[PDB]
């Protein structure tokens, strides 16, 4: 689970 | 005076471990996210890992998942990187960098402050001083071949520092044996060879080796 | 994972010129794009964040534009200190990725390399190994090709090369190419040649020797 903006 | 100072780097064998530290000063450490960025010798920048300001979220580049662990002790103003199961391709200069964040969740935005870096060399080679060989001449050119040493670095001057102009000491290359090699060449007018003597001064601190080699036309 | 493609990988320029570099993203990163400057042996330095915002303290000549997938870094009028390598980095989603880097070097007129070749020393020969060095000296531009032949047998893979940076005075490059052979393999042949092609050279120069 990667982090993504918005 | 905002500062980030990395330490912990050194020579390590493959499959072994290393803990990098990064001491922060001059700002509110526990309010910033921190990153570890690395640069293999002669290559570009590669992101490694980020940890949130509150230490609650961590992300890693794929090649280090399950091997590297990023941590922080906000009390000590210290960032840490635990590097397990090291491989040759982990050889790099490692930088810590602070990221202020953006958005509601304070995810990464930009890296405005960096440390100077710490050098990690992953090799199963053991400390070994160089063998210095002449590059004999015949504008003329001569030089020294500094072959088969470990680890970096080695320094080369000519005539005990007297001779400087016309000298090119090349960046070292890593051979398939895992030892390093470099050449230092100097260019001088043809007339000089008959009388002038040319010495290259090789110093390899890690193995405590100093060598003076005279380069002569054969 | 988002790929950052930087172009060109290298470029030449002179003081006062206007330079532009491009980072292209494999998918939209909105405007989470950053630009960094790095000089040899030094840590990166942030120039621009959020595609167009300029980091506090950075000269006004630096500017950036772009959104989505295409981005530009602009130096208005170049300066002597600006000759360095520039990386872009997307900050939209993990894993965070940098571009390959764009080296900005000093432009100068074409210069040809002075080629020398060095047989292995007998001192080295006793040990059981033989290194043949070929020295390309003070040429321009950086691009060059070096070709090793041993009795016309083309050598591929058993050589390495390293280059200096541009010189403090004349902005030139120098290149060493080292061919590595066994002692026995060295004894078994007579002609060792270094063939060099370069823009400043009208025809491929060949420097050779015999055992």
């Amino acid at each position: 689970a990667e982090f993504r903006h918005d | 005076q905002v500062q980030l100072v990395e330490s912990g780097g050194g020579v390590v064998q493959p499959g072994r471990s290393l803990r990098l530290s990064c001491a922060a000063s001059g700002f509110a450490f526990s309010s910033y996210g921190m990153h570890w960025v690395r640069q293999a010798p002669g290559k570009g920048l590669e992101w490694v890992a980020v940890i949130w300001f509150d230490g609650t979220k961590k992300y890693y580049t794929d090649s280090v998942k399950g091997r590297f662990t990023i941590s922080r002790d906000n009390s000590k103003n210290t960032l840490y990187l635990q590097m397990n199961t090291l491989r040759a391709e982990d050889t790099a200069v490692y930088y810590c960098a602070r990221d202020r964040g953006i958005g509601a969740r304070r995810g990464p935005y930009y890296m405005d402050v960096w440390g100077k870096g710490t050098t990690v060399t992953v090799s199963s080679a053991s400390t070994k001083g160089p063998s210095v060989f002449p590059l004999a001449p015949s504008t003329a050119a001569l030089g020294c071949l500094v072959k088969d040493y470990f680890p970096e670095p080695v320094t080369v001057s000519w005539n005990s520092g007297a001779l400087t102009s016309g000298v090119h000491t090349f960046p070292a290359v890593l051979q398939s044996s895992g030892l390093y090699s470099l050449s230092s060449v100097v260019t001088v007018p043809s007339s000089s060879l008959g009388t002038q003597t040319y010495i290259c001064n090789v110093n390899h601190k890690p193995s405590n080796t100093k060598v003076d080699k005279r380069v002569e036309p054969k | 994972d988002i790929q950052m493609t930087q172009s060109p990988s290298s470029l030449s320029a002179s003081v006062g010129d206007r330079v532009t570099i491009t980072c292209r993203a494999s998918q939209s990163i909105s405007s989470y794009l950053n630009w960094y400057q790095q000089k040899p042996g030094k840590a990166p330095k942030l120039l621009i964040y959020a595609a167009s915002s300029l980091q506090s303290g950075v000269p006004s000549r630096f500017s950036g534009s772009g959104s989505g997938t295409d981005f530009t870094l602009t130096i208005s009028s170049l300066q002597p200190e600006d000759f360095a390598t520039y990386y872009c980095q997307q900050s939209y989603s993990t894993p965070l990725t940098f571009g390959g880097g764009t080296k900005v070097e000093i432009k100068r007129t074409v210069a040809a390399p002075s080629v020398f070749i060095f047989p292995p020393s007998d001192e080295q020969l006793k040990s059981g190994t033989a290194s043949v060095v070929c020295l390309l000296n003070n040429f321009y531009p950086r691009e060059a090709k070096v070709q090793w032949k041993v009795d016309n047998a083309l050598q591929s893979g058993n050589s390495q090369e390293s280059v200096t940076e541009q010189d403090s005075k004349d902005s030139t490059y120098s290149l060493s190419s080292t061919l590595t052979l066994s002692k026995a393999d060295y004894e078994k042949h007579k002609v060792y040649a270094c063939e060099v092609t370069h823009q400043g050279l009208s025809s491929p120069v060949t420097k050779s020797f015999n055992r």
